[PDB]
């Protein structure tokens, strides 16, 4: 099945890729690997080609690499980025060293959209709907994105949206601004609704044009958050695992939850009502993606027969204890077994 | 929904 490869050095990084990919132009990015925009002559579409930043440096990196690949190969949903292709110029396992992932090619992200025009309440409806539709699918596979924010959301001319860059790390500022407090402060073993918290922060911002919790640091942010949603009640406190975390919380002057209708004056009442449900401090009380889709706010888009769940996602690999080479060989097998999407 | 321009 092997295609013909051609190598070239760009921004002084050697890129050896199949000839189907042409006109590679460096579209940047740090320590996770570098990425080039390119023309996919097989599909006639534009794509992003990422050369992986030393995937097998250590056991930890070999495993991160395996985790990303497994994740990307499984994601098949209109609102989530999938793997268009994956390859290595390597001819055998023995010489396997570089890994390339081909996908999307993000025209603009949500921020870019907000920058070039004023969104109407209809735009916000459709956009958040798609985020939740994509989230429903993700969550149904016991997957937590963990890092939703405007920059990780691609949007096109027809307002179609896809979720990108899943947080994959077994571990002032933007990312923290859309994070649920329990994660940000390491309060407990958190659940899928942390993503719902992010959606809340995103939607609020889209409606008012202002970031919701732009704290300069973890404490400043917690204070902005607690100001809106009130302080932790006893029910939540018993759920907070860290003894210090609870102690700190009990040092805080209690605060009642605010009335969101007073915070978001002039926005669709259905929207304000959905925010109320998403921005709940107790993760066990937040609305889920599936539930959010059936909320009155999305009446004009909701379609229960067109909001698919995902196939079973096996993550038992997370508990395996293997050598760098076993994670490497495992990764290789995943590259070899990759099947391209239709047409 | 609709017609976004995507670059500024």
């Amino acid at each position: 099945e092997r295609p013909t490869f051609y190598r070239q050095e760009l921004n002084k990084t050697i890129w050896e890729v199949p000839e189907r990919y042409q006109n590679l132009s460096p579209v940047g990015s740090g320590a996770y690997g570098s990425v080039c925009a390119a023309f996919d002559t097989k599909t006639g579409h534009r794509v992003a080609v990422k050369k992986l930043s030393r995937p097998f440096q250590s056991i930890i990196h070999a495993k991160r690499t395996y985790r990303e690949l497994r994740l990307l190969k499984h994601m098949k949903h209109e609102n989530v980025i999938g793997l268009l292709d994956v390859f290595t110029p390597a001819r055998s396992l023995e010489e396997f060293n570089d890994v390339y992932l081909v996908t999307h090619l993000m025209g603009a992200d949500l921020n870019n959209i907000v920058k070039c025009q004023k969104l109407t309440d209809d735009h916000v409806q459709f956009l958040i709907y798609q985020i939740l539709r994509g989230l429903k699918y993700i969550h149904s596979a016991d997957i937590i994105h963990r890092d939703l924010k405007p920059s990780n959301l691609a949007v096109n001319e027809d307002c179609e949206l896809k979720i990108l860059d899943f947080g994959l790390a077994r571990h002032y500022v933007a990312t923290r601004w859309y994070r649920a407090p329990e994660i940000m402060l390491n309060w407990m073993h958190y659940n899928q609704t942390v993503d719902i918290w992010s959606v809340g922060c995103i939607m609020a911002e889209l409606l008012t044009g202002r970031t919701l919790f732009p704290g300069t640091d973890h404490i400043d942010q917690l204070k902005l958050i607690l100001r809106l949603v009130g302080t932790p009640g006893a029910e939540l406190l018993k759920k907070i695992s860290s003894e210090s975390a609870r102690n700190y919380i009990q040092s805080l002057a209690q605060m009642p939850k605010m009335n969101f209708a007073n915070v978001f004056i002039g926005a669709n009442p259905l929207a304000v009502d959905l925010l109320e449900k998403m921005l709940v401090l107790d993760s066990d009380k937040r609305i889920t993606a599936a539930q959010a889709l059936a909320h009155a706010y999305f009446a004009q888009y909701h379609d229960p027969d067109d909001e698919p769940v995902a196939d079973p996602y096996d993550q038992s690999f997370e508990s395996r204890d293997l050598l760098i080479d076993e994670w490497k060989s495992l990764t290789y097998d995943e590259v070899i077994s990759f099947v391209p999407p239709p047409l | 929904k609709k017609d976004l321009r995507i670059s500024c």
